[PDB]
This record gives C-alpha cells, sequence and structure tokens, in this order.
C-alpha cells in the first residue's frame, strides 16, 4: 500500500497545484473586470459632474 | 473647471462689458445735461436779443 499512499498524496499535490493556478487565473480575470468596472464608474462620475456643470451654467 | 469655469470667466468677461458700458451710459447722460444747459443758454440769449436797448 506504500505505492498507493504515495499516489494519494501525489493527487493531493496535484489538486494543490491546480488550486493555486486557478486562483492566479481568477486574479487575472478579476483585474480585467476591475478595469472595466472602473471605467463604468468613471462614466457614472462623469454623468454626475456633467449635470453639476449644466446646473451651474 | 477649466471650461464650465471658462464659461464662468466669460460671465466675468460679461460683467466687464456690463460695467464698462454702464460707465459710458452715465457719462453720456452727464454730457446731455451739459448740452441741454447750453441749449437753454441759447434760448436765454434769444430772449436778450428780443430786447432793444440791451441788445443795442
Amino acid at each position: 500500500s506504500q505505492s498507493q499512499g504515495i499516489q494519494q498524496l501525489l493527487q493531493a499535490e496535484k489538486r494543490a497545484a491546480e488550486k493555486v493556478a486557478d486562483a492566479r487565473k481568477r486574479k487575472a480575470r478579476r483585474l480585467k473586470q476591475a478595469k472595466e468596472e472602473a471605467q463604468m464608474e468613471v462614466e457614472q462620475y462623469r454623468r454626475e459632474r456633467e449635470q453639476e456643470f449644466q446646473s451651474k451654467q | 473647471e477649466k471650461k464650465e469655469k471658462q464659461i464662468e470667466q466669460q460671465k466675468k468677461i460679461q460683467m466687464s462689458n456690463l460695467m464698462n458700458q454702464a460707465r459710458l451710459k452715465v457719462l453720456r447722460a452727464r454730457d446731455d445735461l451739459i448740452t441741454d444747459l447750453l441749449n437753454e443758454a441759447k434760448q436765454r440769449l434769444s430772449k436778450v436779443v428780443k430786447d432793444t436797448t440791451r441788445y443795442q
């Protein structure tokens, strides 16, 4: 059963490797999402400031 | 700020034109007062020449 205990541990290692690689992929995804959301926020900010400007004029 | 306040500066520009023209308006009114006085003086001299001995 030595070979099997080893294989089971290797499977655990494999999963660990997968879990962090997938986390890094998510990180990349989250960063792109951050940029798009940021721009969307910028657009809302812009609309508000546009309104303030027109109000002031 | 540059541009909405640029419009604000145009309004300041607007205030400059209003104040400068207002100054001319009151100055012109004062010049009419002088002109009207001179015209009245001419009428009073007309009254003088209507005399005989004083005009002679």
